[PDB]
């Protein structure tokens, strides 16, 4: 059942579409539910997204990543095992890797992330302190301005 | 004029490179020693005697 | 682009270091460079004696 | 487990056996912490940290904002979940505070009413606990980069100071003699360390690859100099006899003092004799560092020993005496500078460059 899921994924992000298409989504999200190694393989497979080359395309995974966050748990866990990666590759903090264009989609990307950032450090920040870490660093130490 | 500055955090004589990236109108600072960096906006004007003076005044003002 | 991950930077270059690369420098390489070995070599340029 | 609590409570075994075997147990299972959290109070990323000797509960944590901050290690509430709360601080504020970096911390062993604090300011202040107030300063002409006291001397209160200058300081507590120096390194000392074992002898790494154990109550320098080949590739001394193929950026003595852990630039954690500082040829692979100032880095004790190094911005765990890499502790952001092992219950607190100091606990 692995092969419709890569299918699906990959029409997600592809796409570049502004907006998650809802129906396909839906399925998604189902299919995700279904089993958990599948669900941690829809992860695998937003990492391996998250790392190429195209913002519109990072932005769509993220996407995926916060309606999976949001929606499982999990997920949440499983994130935030390697919260510092998923950080380098949506925030750009480090100066070595920079986010991939287009500058419009890397700029909602930013925006998004630092939004979604925050809605999960009011959500799940006491359950997960590692968020609660990256968080704080994300505050004070790279210094990123949540009120823009 | 001197571009190589020492740093307010280690006192490290001339350990301070500034970046100029006039592009984006941001100026960073970086100690080679302890690593601390600092951005600042900058204009056509600026040089990297007001990147170090906008970083001393950022370390003055963050310590009050 | 330094050989290693970290070596140095910028260092200062004595008099000392410059003759002992001179030496090392063979008869041969010397006539390439224009300085017969027999009426000038190179590490004489360093003052040892005055 | 039920079988180690049968065997102790028969006999069959030595509660040492249980005691050792759990420890190592709790080693293993290190993780981030659940329940626990540290209070954040350095501006900037913390340098070292230091835990009292006696009783385990007091933590120093100097910060390169300058400040010094002590934690409660101890959970004084009722509550499974508490953070540890900073006692004191000499903040920015504190007439006497750190002009720079500080860049060791230690506790006086012994008593936990005096510490100490060496910064890059030039300066090793030691602090009176109680009053919090400096008790006594060290001027040096140059950068500490390290300092120590020994863990075990009865005898003397002698501080070996490492600074940017070759030479060693001993700056002794009794009668403030900090003219005593040790000769025979050529670069910065990036790290001291001596001997839990032995009370005169005192192990310096330099950056001029080159690691020394100095009985400093000799007059002829050092006793050994550590070689990595012990003698394959033989020179007379000026040159060679090189510990590493970098800096030598950190020291660790074993916890019975027979042993000692070099850890250099040239990404390469080695292992000593500290007898006659013969290589033991333990591998540990690649130790991956390349700090400019000293690595404060740890061994465990009371276990059935482990090593845990900055890695990056990690901590690897490694067992000392065969190399096999046990894991990488993974919470921080930026470069560990510090990491620190609390023996009593088999926990570790790290500071990094990110201005957080994680506590991991076995779980
Ligand atoms: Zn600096």
């Amino acid at each position: 059942m692995d092969q419709k899921l890569s299918k699906l994924v990959e029409e997600l992000t592809t796409s570049g579409e502004p907006r998650l298409n809802p129906e396909k989504m839906k399925e998604l999200k189902k299919i995700c539910k279904s089993s958990e190694e599948q669900l941690s393989r829809a992860y695998r497979l937003l990492i391996a997204q998250l790392t190429q080359e195209h913002a519109e395309i990072r932005l769509s995974a993220f996407q995926i990543v916060e309606e999976l966050f949001v929606r499982s748990h999990q997920f949440r866990m499983l994130v935030v095992s390697n919260f510092q990666e998923f950080l380098e590759l949506t925030l750009g903090t480090d100066p070595a890797q920079p986010l991939p264009p287009p500058r419009e989609a890397a700029q909602r990307l930013r925006q998004a992330t630092t939004r979604a950032v925050e809605g999960w450090n009011e959500k799940f920040g006491e359950a997960y302190k590692k968020l609660a870490l990256g968080y704080h660093f994300l505050r004070h130490n790279k210094k990123v301005d949540f009120q823009d | 004029l001197e571009t190589q500055f020492t740093c307010p955090f280690c006192n490290h004589e001339k350990s301070c490179d500034v970046k100029m990236d006039r592009a984006r109108n941001t100026g960073v600072i970086s100690c080679t020693v302890c690593l601390e960096e600092f951005q600042t906006p900058i204009t056509y004007l600026s040089e990297p005697v007001d990147v170090y003076s906008d970083w001393i005044d950022a370390c003055e003002a963050a310590n009050q | 682009h330094v050989n290693e991950d970290s070596q140095e930077k910028k260092i200062l270059l004595s008099p000392e270091r410059v003759h002992e690369i001179f030496k090392r420098i063979s008869d041969e390489e010397c006539f390439v460079l224009g300085m017969e070995p027999r009426y000038a070599r190179p590490e004489w340029m360093i003052v040892t004696v005055l | 487990m039920l079988g180690f609590l049968s065997a102790r409570q028969t006999g069959l075994e030595d509660p040492l056996r249980l005691r050792r075997a759990e420890s190592t147990r709790r080693v293993l299972g290190l993780e981030l912490n659940k329940d626990r959290d540290v209070e954040r109070i350095h501006g900037g990323g913390i340098n070292t940290l230091d835990i009292e000797p006696v009783e385990g509960r007091y933590m120093l944590s100097g910060g390169s904002d300058g400040v010094i901050v002590l934690y409660d290690l101890e959970n004084s509430s009722r509550q499974s979940y508490y953070t540890c709360k900073a006692v004191c601080s000499i903040g920015r504020d504190h007439p006497d505070v750190h002009r720079y970096s500080v860049e060791t911390v230690q506790w006086y062993p012994h008593d936990t009413g005096m510490f100490t604090s060496s910064s890059f300011d030039k300066t090793l202040k030691v602090w009176d606990t109680n009053t919090l107030q400096t008790a006594d300063v060290f001027n040096f002409e140059e950068t500490v980069y390290s300092h120590h006291m020994s863990p075990v001397s009865t005898k003397h209160c002698l501080v070996a100071v490492g600074t940017r200058g070759p030479k060693v300081q001993l700056c002794d507590l009794k009668s403030g003699s900090c003219s005593h120096i040790l000769q025979g390194h050529r670069q910065e000392i990036l790290a001291v360390s001596w001997s839990p074992r032995y009370d005169y002898i005192l192990a310096t790494a330099s950056a001029d690859s080159r690691v020394k154990l100095w009985d400093v109550r000799r007059a002829s320098g050092c006793l050994i100099t550590l070689d990595q080949h012990n003698g394959k590739k033989s020179q007379a001394v000026e040159s060679a006899n090189t510990a590493h193929n970098g800096k030598v950026n950190g020291l660790c003595f074993t916890s019975d003092g027979l042993h000692l852990l070099t850890v250099g630039t040239d990404n390469r954690m080695r292992l000593w004799n500290s007898s006659n500082g013969e290589n033991t040829l333990v591998n540990y692979g690649k130790v991956c560092n390349n700090s400019k100032k000293g690595l404060k880095f740890t061994v465990s004790c009371g276990c059935s020993e482990f090593v845990f190094v900055p890695y990056g911005s990690t901590i690897a765990v490694y067992t000392v005496y065969s190399g096999e890499q046990i894991t990488m502790l993974k919470g921080h952001y930026k470069t560990v500078d510090c990491c620190v092992f609390q023996s009593n219950f088999q926990e570790l607190y790290s500071g990094s460059r990110d201005c957080n100091i994680l506590a991991w606990v076995p779980s």
